[PDB]
């Protein structure tokens, strides 16, 4: 069991998580405790959906589980170390900024493991910098799978409490009655963006102001760009009417490149809404490397 | 998009690792086909009266027959493995599950609270937490994107229920097959069309090949209503699936 593991330090707060040294081989991990509910509920739905679909993926942008510890009143998973995320990353470079080359190499590898996701019929929906990790070397992975799904073609109604405030997707603000992997991409999309101009682009602070805040920048939709948008659920004709402003403002560093990438994967129509793997073709990433940081 | 490519060949590689056993019947001491018929039935009821997914019914399915595949179990017990299975199916697809004391009401006091909290936590270990599984329903809805009669649809899952039932001869065969002989055969029945060009370069599955399977599933239809466990004809009689179970079989398919 657990006789072989030495605690060193706890890093946080699902469940609780440690840093821990095998005694045996040497090797450094993350332990991450779930208690169960042995008298009403039992085992939580979100930890059965974390471990069943982790196990069947395994790709080089994605952190790996390495196992399962039974115990009768507790569950302990075993994760591979990485050394920071990329929250705490961009707070240590406020004052100089992030190197382009940098940039466009952590965008490449992340769009990597999304195609892989749902490839495999799996939908993550939480992605946001402080579930994103990095090592000493230059690479970046996907984590915390505890709020994800498995789909099916077509797909059904799901879920409508997902997705945290800042990086939710308009359809979803409207009260849709069907929604899918664009979700994951307007997610990075907002993502994008934050890592170039040093802070977050929608900081709405209710439901309300959050939908209102991109209103002013993309423009209020119509039937034009955006057909069926005015039988949405929650949908109003006392919208005010803002107009469109120029992405030189939007995101000045950016290029010409960089610039029609971003106005892609921000698009109202999640049907027109670029997928994952046809963004890996675009022109932005013909000089892609691998810097260290 | 792009993907539903990618994911059907997933899927055709899934089937094969989450198959159970075909003659895992025979090594049960105390046990019987017939059985097995009465629990699946009883299960069908317990969908409708607190208005469960399809697809959730078609998963607890495909965990008791892989449990009974690896474990010795009695008569007395063989209700509380399939509560446990219809509880963590729940949990995995619906939107609002029930709650354990419901589990707990429908077995009308036969078991615990306690004895079926258990039984959870055993059915995890011998799966080893593998639960995201292909099933009937999944292929079916990606068949409904080549045709849009409504009422052939009703009739396709109808069908495909059916063979939840009967553990000889459907253990056989694998999911892809018994979804495409059960389309087939609803189109028939309703139109008089066949089995779809897009279909046979798609799944590289021929009218040919299909043809042990659906001489099967024929003969079910037809003495469907003399058969012993009658829970499922009841369901499809409701106006929400058209009343297709009233329908009268073909004769000939030739
Ligand atoms: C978001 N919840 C998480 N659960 C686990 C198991 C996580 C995880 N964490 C790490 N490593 C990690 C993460 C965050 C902070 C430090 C940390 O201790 N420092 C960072 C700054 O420099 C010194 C101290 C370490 N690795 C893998 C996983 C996973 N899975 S995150």
């Amino acid at each position: 069991s657990m006789e072989n593991f030495q605690k060193v330090e706890k890093i946080g707060e699902y469940g609780v998580v440690y840093k821990a040294r095998n005694k045996l081989t040497g090797e450094v991990v993350a332990l991450k405790k779930i208690r169960l509910d042995t008298e009403t509920e039992g085992v939580p739905s979100t930890a059965i959906r974390e471990i069943s679909l982790l196990k069947e993926l395994n790709h080089p942008n994605i952190v790996k589980l390495l196992d399962v510890i039974h115990t009768e009143n507790k569950l302990y998973l075993v994760f591979e170390f990485l050394h920071q995320d990329l929250k705490k990353f961009m707070d240590a470079s406020a004052l100089t900024g992030i190197p382009l080359p940098l940039i466009k190499s952590y965008l490449f590898q992340l769009l990597q493991g999304l195609a892989f996701c749902h490839s495999h019929r799996v939908l993550h929906r939480d992605l946001k910098p402080q579930n994103l990790l990095i090592n000493t070397e230059g690479a970046i992975k996907l984590a915390d799978f505890g709020l994800a799904r498995a789909f099916g073609v077509p797909v059904r109604t799901y879920t409508h409490e997902v997705v945290t405030l800042w990086y939710r997707a308009p359809e979803i603000l409207l009260g849709c009655k069907y929604y899918s992997t664009a979700v994951d991409i307007w997610s990075l999309g907002c993502i994008f963006a934050e890592m170039v101009t040093r802070r977050a682009l929608f900081p709405g602070d209710s439901e309300i102001d959050q939908l209102f805040r991109i209103f002013r920048t993309l423009g209020t939709p119509d039937e034009v760009v955006w057909p069926g948008v005015t039988s949405m659920p929650d949908y109003k004709p006392s919208f005010p009417k803002w107009a469109r402003q120029d992405f030189s403002k939007v995101v000045p560093p950016l290029d010409e490149d960089g610039r029609s990438l971003l106005s892609q994967m921000l698009h109202y129509d999640p049907n027109k809404r670029i997928s994952a793997k046809a963004a890996l073709a675009h022109p932005f990433f013909q000089d892609v490397t691998k810097p260290v940081p | 998009p792009d993907y539903h490519e990618d994911i059907h060949t997933y899927l055709r590689e899934m089937e094969v690792k989450c198959k159970p056993k075909v003659g895992y019947m025979k090594k049960q001491p105390d046990i019987t086909n017939s059985m097995r018929a009465i629990l699946v039935d009883w299960l069908v009821e317990v969908g409708e009266e607190y208005k469960l997914q399809n697809e959730t019914l078609h998963l607890a399915v495909n965990y008791i027959d892989r449990f009974l595949s690896s474990m010795s179990v009695l008569r007395g017990k063989l209700q509380l493995v399939g509560t446990a299975a219809m509880l963590l199916a729940s949990k995995f697809e619906e939107i609002y599950p029930p709650e354990v004391a419901e589990f707990v009401y429908i077995t009308d006091d036969t078991y615990t609270k306690k004895q079926v909290l258990r039984m959870e936590h055993l059915v995890l270990k011998v799966l080893t937490f593998d639960l995201a599984a292909p099933t009937v329903n999944q292929f079916l809805t990606q068949y409904f994107l080549h045709q849009a009669n409504c009422k052939v649809e009703s009739l396709a899952m109808f069908l495909g229920e059916l063979s939840l039932i009967d553990a000889d001869p459907y253990l056989k065969y694998l999911p892809s097959v018994i979804a495409a002989a059960a389309f087939h055969l609803a189109l028939y029945t309703v139109t008089g069309q066949s089995w779809p060009e897009s279909l046979i370069r798609k799944t590289g599955y021929t009218l040919e090949s299909l043809k042990p399977m659906l001489l099967d599933l024929h003969q079910t239809y037809l003495k469907a209503p003399q058969h012993a466990q009658q829970s499922i004809r009841e369901k499809y009689k409701n106006s929400k699936y058209h009343g297709v179970s009233l329908l009268n079989p073909p004769e000939t398919l030739n």
